[PDB]
């Protein structure tokens, strides 16, 4: 197996699984963030209520 | 839900900490008038003993 169009085809395949990658963790990394914003302020919220 | 809950329960026992409070104080101020009244009455008798002791 050494040709330059399969090497080709598969650079493609792998172009395309990374943006595919890129996406899945573009969702869980604003996913997380938001989930540690949401907890910092219950926090804040609760130290306030507390005070 | 500590924080909502901890507001929510912060203004409810404010509320009935006052009127128990309030209702307490009552009470006692009550009975320390009750008790001033009792003492005016015995100064009272005592002033009328010593009127009768005057007679």
């Amino acid at each position: 197996g050494i040709n330059p169009t399969l090497f080709i085809a598969q650079l493609i395949n792998f172009l395309l699984l990374i943006f595919i990658l890129r996406a899945l963790l573009y969702r869980p990394v604003m996913n997380l963030l938001n989930e540690r914003t949401r907890r910092i302020e219950e926090s804040v919220r609760d130290a306030e209520k507390v005070r | 839900e500590q924080l909502a809950n901890a507001r929510r329960d912060y203004e409810a026992e404010i509320a009935r900490a006052r009127q128990e409070a309030a209702k307490i104080v009552a009470q006692a101020q009550e009975r320390a008038k009750q008790q001033e009244a009792e003492i005016i009455a015995q100064a009272r008798r005592e002033a009328e003993r010593l009127k009768e002791e005057a007679r």
